[PDB]
């Protein structure tokens, strides 16, 4: 929890020991908050049983910079590198139905937390 | 790439923007000694029908997302397609 | 060969081949000067740029993730922002390096 924190935010790895809320703050509606993860994913980070099945949609560094609309924002809160894009799921892949089911579980989960 | 025109013409696009209010769709002849024409679609829909046109001449359908101001305003841009 | 998001741009496999032309469209990359487009991860100043790219975990922890379904198919949308550290001695050069790459294509 002490060593996994010293890393700059975007190089942190969320585990059971250092969780998604600890690593990346609360799920939230705010423009700079994250909104992915049910309670199990939040609590387990990359120890989640199905992490590699979510991992496979994460961009490489090259892809992060190659695909995205990249931007800069200078505000009193400081200077920010902005990013947006879109990743096409391969609907010809055998696990396509599962991929959709898994990612639905997590997207905006926090809004139906008890 | 993301815009589709399924014949019977019905335009459809995924929402790639943050906090969309409405869209602005332009259409005219690629090239063409006329200005494009412009109509608006509610934020909630992501399809639109185009009737009129002419066969044999190329068209450019462009989709513009009018959005709340955000960290991503600065970098945003339209989607377009070309068909006949 | 690899799915887009996993592709590595190099000297052999340029940014244009891997990620498409630089462009103003929402679904087009906008980042990279001529030199970067041509060298990818071989670019002299790649690790200065790469230190800002999220890990998988951080990709899914920081961003805003959507799903969009149409004919073209099923798109997983991502939207976020990585805060630069302005105490960092190298802050200025990080900024000028990023700004040089953003919207570069518009001038070539």
């Amino acid at each position: 929890a002490a060593e996994a924190s010293k890393k700059p935010r975007q190089k942190r790895t969320a585990t059971k020991a250092y969780n998604v809320t600890q690593a990346f703050g609360r799920r939230g509606p705010e423009q700079t908050q994250g909104n992915f993860g049910d309670q199990e994913l939040i609590r387990q980070g990359t120890d989640y049983k199905h992490w590699p099945q979510i991992a496979q949609f994460a961009p490489s560094a090259s892809a992060f910079f190659g695909m995205s609309r990249i931007g800069m924002e200078v505000t009193p809160s400081g200077t920010w590198l902005t990013y947006t894009g879109a990743i096409k799921l391969d609907d010809k892949d055998p696990n396509f139905k599962d991929q959709v089911i898994l990612l639905n579980k997590h997207i905006d989960a926090y809004k139906t937390f008890p | 790439e993301v815009v589709v025109a399924t014949p019977t013409h019905l335009i459809s696009w995924p929402n790639l923007w943050y906090k969309v209010r409405y869209y602005r769709i332009t259409y005219g002849e690629t090239g063409g000694n006329s200005p494009v024409q412009e109509f608006t679609v509610p934020g909630s829909k992501s399809t639109a029908t185009i009737s009129g046109l002419k066969p044999g001449v190329d068209y450019t359908i462009t989709v513009y997302a009018v959005t709340k101001r955000s960290f991503w305003s600065n970098s945003a841009g339209p989607i377009s397609i070309n068909y006949r």
